[PDB]
């Protein structure tokens, strides 16, 4: 039983580590859609230019 | 520290290796309690 | 346990990176 709540506790925790990499790469994510946005617009100023 | 975890549960099992022969013991002192008394009344 | 990880890969993402340095549509 102590194998069993050191075994718990572990593995909560490790859930709520796997949170935090959900939330950077959610985080990340937000910005390479801006990155995205502004790329495409560079692309229809090119267009526009040429 | 190199593998830290598995260090942890070596130490917590050795406690626990202490904490049964501990409690081993324990019953085995109250099973001579019991002989004990009954020698004792008979006698 | 030890070792147990999930790895995550971030690449540098910038002008230099993609090509785009110096990037002039004029003379």
């Amino acid at each position: 039983a102590n194998r069993f709540t050191s075994n718990i506790k572990g593995l909560t925790q490790a859930a709520r580590n796997a949170n935090d990499g959900i939330s950077v790469a959610q985080t990340t994510e937000g910005a390479l859609s801006e990155i995205n946005n502004n790329l495409q617009r560079v692309r229809e100023l090119t267009v526009q230019a040429t | 520290t190199t593998d830290p975890l598995k260090a942890l549960d070596d130490a917590i099992a050795s406690v626990d290796k202490f904490r049964s022969s501990l409690g081993a013991v324990q019953n085995r002192l109250d099973s001579a309690v019991t002989n004990l008394n009954n020698t004792t009344t008979n006698l | 346990n030890d070792n147990q990880t999930i790895t995550i890969d971030l690449k540098q993402i910038d002008a230099k990176t993609l090509g785009l340095d110096g990037f002039s549509v004029k003379n």
